[PDB]
RNA sequence: UUGAGCCUUGAUGUGUAGGAUAGGUGGGAGGCUUUGAAGUGUGGACGCCAGUCUGCAUGGAGCCGACCUUGAAAUACCACC
């Protein structure tokens, strides 16, 4: 079995002298599914940029077979904001597209004999023969079959003027359309709702080729991955498995490093206490000894763990009128959001907003933050509300500037309501404890964007939270301390999720997002939201289609 | 001792580098500098390496 | 029926001689068909790679047995010429309107190198369809009289299949061992000539014969 | 008793439009089945749930192409696939 992939040996260092990976040596074997796990920091992506071919400066050797093509979907995808669907798309075609081109002005040829045939007419067939590679004359064909079975946008609409799960799939879809053999994935689900991340969890699982895939969640890791690199500090450990025996596996780790740990400082403390004694007479006391505990005395890297201390600062206090929508109606050319929404968001309440991509529910948080104007009127907030937003994306940071001035502005004290904080304090309040002050947001990581983001946005000070996708890049354990001080907060918050356990762990009102424009709100828990829908409730369970790829 | 080493490598094609270093937490961007290159003898752009 | 006794007879677990195995291919008499064949050949080049796709035209001593009707989408003064030279369906560019609906269907695409204004259908509807030669296939050159010829002696083009694989016909049963060895000569050395910049293995990786009914024996 | 590989024999390929599950070029004409059917009753398997493949039973000669309004054509072989 010839391997697909392979590494010996391979260490990369960061800034200062931080062995994120070292020694990781393995073998990529075909048809295998990788799940690679890990913290927010702990060097996923890295290990991923390596194995793309765009990380060189890497220590050891990696290198895939030759031959094979290696697709990789970055967790930062990029598109061109000019550019439409169409205008994005093709460029994952753009062999065919340019050689049909070409094709079109070689054919002039034959109109006017000027350089007949010994100049062009040669290179016409290789022409031809890029064509022949592919399908090429049936390309428009292959484009709609991509686009309906991802459920893209039609051709017409922009980029910018994009939802952020129809970004995703545009990524998705050019990535798909080079049609790779090994297929590398950072964050593949990240603002995909439930039947886009199914769709693509059964597309994987059908993948021929080599999938190696970035993944905070459990339930698609179970789905697609066949064994998981937990991918620690600095060590990659394998595991054949599922992801609760792979917890299992990572605690017993965890607790038998804990108890060596203190073990060792068991032992520093007694040598100490053994050098701290004097000679008695002209003997020994001996240099072996002290060679022994000057080598005992070493370092060990602590787990980087976020855990229990998002910092969500307590706002003004609310009064009992908080917000009331009326007859809510939102359109945009020919299809219609919104249509007659009225609610109103009694005060302490935590309000899960669910629904299918771009099915309005940032526009709703642009409407109640005031950056749009909807149709139909009527949004209304008490006077005691203050609004504080945190934005689907990350594209306002200066890149440039170090976490505690962008976070902070530079001001040793900051400034949070009432109260007057230390700055360096409240930064470190979000798990930047040490000199990871001193880290440039443009070298942070995905989930420490999305940690640096939360606290940036929350020391406005509102009593109103406007969350959209507030757990995208996050860990499980930043995810957890959220939730908590998501429950332990005296306003109200109203969060856009695609994580129902996360969002069922928190809601107390269900505002969920239907077809035909239609905003079902309930006030209740996911619990009783769907024992509501059982009551009165519709007989049929099936819904996707599992359309294909190829042909 | 958080200056790295860092070489400065010639774009004018030829094997030939500058060396120095640079705080490479404070200043990720690469190094670029017009400086003089004996193999070709023009000053050109030189731009950090390994 | 005939089938689930020519597997009986068969024993395609060998490889065979080219002409060890023109006798049975003859033995498959027991049939009935009009027993074309559908000549088969491999090769060890990569269909996804475009620098080992490979196409291109031959000319064989005694043809396919059928008729192909070549078009010439060079009308004018030299209009006359394609329709007495062999031009089975004579339509100029500027007179495709009417010949082009009246005939839905042909043995090979026009091809005029003197003149070839026409695109045809404005999204591959003919290209990609295959019959839509190019000139660098043999199809449009200066001469006209080329088109006619290769029409008239049944010139057949490669085509690569996904994997690589080659297919040609050389004719009915009615053709001899000589005869089918040496169109078989001419198609291999014409595939020597055509192998890619790429030559992994063995340039025929497989090569079988078969009918249109019967079975396929490799040829070795 | 197994694990892996290889050769064969099968089985398998639901986008939209289309008569209805259409893998790819074929390359050609009609063959298939009557060496007993286009079916009804029955049993398993697949099942993108439409459905086509299947072991049977008396009855055993009619199912598709060809015709085209679909990017493509009709398990109507052996193929190297
Ligand atoms: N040039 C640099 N200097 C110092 N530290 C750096 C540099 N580049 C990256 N880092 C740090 O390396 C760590 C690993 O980041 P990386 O993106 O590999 O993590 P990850 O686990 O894959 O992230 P995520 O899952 O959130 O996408 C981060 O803490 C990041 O801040
Ligand atoms: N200016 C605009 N013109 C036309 N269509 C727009 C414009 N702005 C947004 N849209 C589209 O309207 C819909 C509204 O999506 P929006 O960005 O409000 O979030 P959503 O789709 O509900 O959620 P998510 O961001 O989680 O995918 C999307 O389909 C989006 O592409
Ligand atoms: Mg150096
Ligand atoms: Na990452
Ligand atoms: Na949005």
């Amino acid at each position: 079995a010839q391997f697909v992939y392979t590494m010996h040996r391979v260490g990369k260092v960061v800034p200062p002298k931080r062995h994120i990976l070292k020694n990781i040596s393995l073998s990529f074997f075909p048809g295998a599914k990788i799940g690679v796990l890990g913290l927010n920091g702990a060097g996923k992506s890295t290990l991923l940029r390596i194995m793309a071919g765009i990380d060189k400066d890497i220590e050891g050797e990696a290198r895939p077979q030759p031959d094979i093509k290696i697709g990789y979907l970055p967790q930062e995808p990029q598109l061109n904001p000019e550019h439409t669907v169409r205008e994005s798309i093709e460029e994952a075609v753009s062999e065919v597209v340019n050689a049909l081109k070409r094709l079109d002005e070689v054919y002039a040829l034959y109109a006017d004999p000027d350089a007949d045939f010994d100049k062009l007419a040669a290179e016409q067939g290789r022409l031809e023969e890029i064509i022949q590679a592919h399908d090429g004359h049936n390309l428009n064909v292959q484009l709609e079959r991509a686009a309906d079975a991802l459920r893209l946008p039609d051709w017409d609409a922009k980029i910018a003027n994009l939802s952020g799960g129809e970004r995703r799939r545009v990524a998705l879809c050019r990535l798909l359309l080079e049609k790779p053999d090994m297929l590398l994935l950072d964050q593949p689900t990240n603002h995909l709702d439930a039947e886009s991340v199914a769709w693509l969890e059964r597309f994987l699982h059908d993948f021929e080729g080599t999938v190696v895939a970035i993944t905070h969640d459990r339930y698609f890791l179970d789905n697609v991955a066949g064994w998981i690199l937990e991918l620690d500090r600095g060590e990659g450990i394998p595991w054949e498995g599922n992801y609760s025996s792979w917890l299992e596996q990572k605690d017993q780790r965890l607790a038998q490093e804990a108890s060596q740990e203190a073990a060792r400082r068991k032992s520093i403390e007694k040598e100490l206490e053994w050098v701290r004694q004097g000679t008695k007479g002209r003997q020994s006391k001996g240099k072996a000894r002290l060679a022994r505990f000057e080598e005992l005395n070493s370092t060990e890297y602590q787990k980087r763990n976020e855990t229990n201390e998002l910092f969500i600062p307590p706002g003004p206090r609310l009064g009992d009128k908080v917000l009331e929508v009326s007859n809510l109606r939102k359109s945009y050319g020919d299809r219609l959001l919104i249509d007659s929404l009225s609610f109103s968001i009694p005060k302490g309440a935590i309000v899960g907003i669910i629904g299918p991509n771009g099915a309005g529910k940032s526009t709703l948080f642009r409407m109640i933050s005031g950056q749009e104007q909807p149709d139909s009127g009527t949004i209304t907030l008490g006077e005691t509300v203050k609004l504080a937003s945190v934005d689907q994306f990350r594209d306002s940071m200066d890149n440039s500037k170090t976490v505690w001035e962008e976070v902070s502005g530079g001001l040793d004290i900051m400034k949070i309501g009432n109260t007057e904080m230390p700055s360096r304090a409240y930064v470190g309040r979000f798990n930047f404890k040490g000199v990871d002050q001193g880290k440039r947001v443009g070298e942070l990581s995905g989930g420490e964007r999305g940690r640096l983001h939360l606290a940036k946005l929350l020391q406005v000070g509102g009593n109103m939270l406007l969350l959209d996708q507030p757990t995208n890049d996050l860990d499980i354990e930043t995810l957890r301390a959220l939730e908590n001080a998501l429950l332990e907060f005296p306003g109200c918050a109203m969060v856009i999720s695609h994580d129902r356990w996360f969002l069922d762990r928190i809601a107390t009102h269900i505002l969920d997002y239907q077809d035909e424009g239609k905003v079902e709100f309930f006030e209740g828990n996911f619990t009783e939201y769907e024992e509501y829908k059982k009551r009165t409730l519709g007989a049929d369970a099936l819904e996707p289609k599992r359309i294909k790829y190829k042909r | 001792g958080i200056r790295e080493k860092i070489k400065l490598v010639s774009s004018a094609g030829t094997g030939h580098f500058y060396t120095t270093t640079k705080n490479k937490r404070t200043k990720p961007e690469k190094l670029e500098l017009k400086k003089f290159d004996p193999v070709v003898r023009q000053h050109v752009i030189y731009k950090e390496a390994k | 029926k005939r089938m689930r006794v020519i597997r009986e007879k068969v024993d395609a677990t060998k490889q065979y001689d080219i002409n060890e195995a023109i006798a049975l291919l003859k033995e498959l008499a027991t049939a009935k068909f009009v027993e074309s064949v559908d000549v088969a050949v491999n090769l060890g080049i990569d269909a996804r790679k475009s620098d080992q796709n490979v196409r291109g035209a031959t000319v064989l001593p005694h043809g396919t047995g059928r008729s192909v009707r070549v078009a010439v989408f060079t009308q004018g003064a030299n209009a006359e010429a394609a329709k007495a030279a062999g031009a089975e369906l004579v339509g100029m560019e500027d007179l495709a309107d009417q010949i082009k609906k009246g005939e839905m269907n042909f043995d090979v695409v026009i091809a005029s190198p003197d003149a070839m204004r026409v695109v045809g259908q404005l999204g591959q509807v003919l290209g990609p369809r295959g019959l839509m030669p190019n000139p660098k296939v043999g199809t449009v050159t200066p001469n006209v009289a080329e088109a006619v010829k290769n029409a008239k002696a049944g010139q057949v083009r490669y085509r690569n299949d996904k994997n690589g694989i080659i297919h040609t016909t050389i004719g009915k049963v009615d053709f001899d061992a000589d005869k089918l060895k040496e169109n078989l000569e001419a198609l291999l050395v014409a595939l020597k000539k055509a192998k890619p910049t790429q030559a992994k293995g063995v340039y025929i990786k497989k090569v079988s014969i078969s009918t249109t009914m019967g079975a396929g024996v490799a040829v070795d």
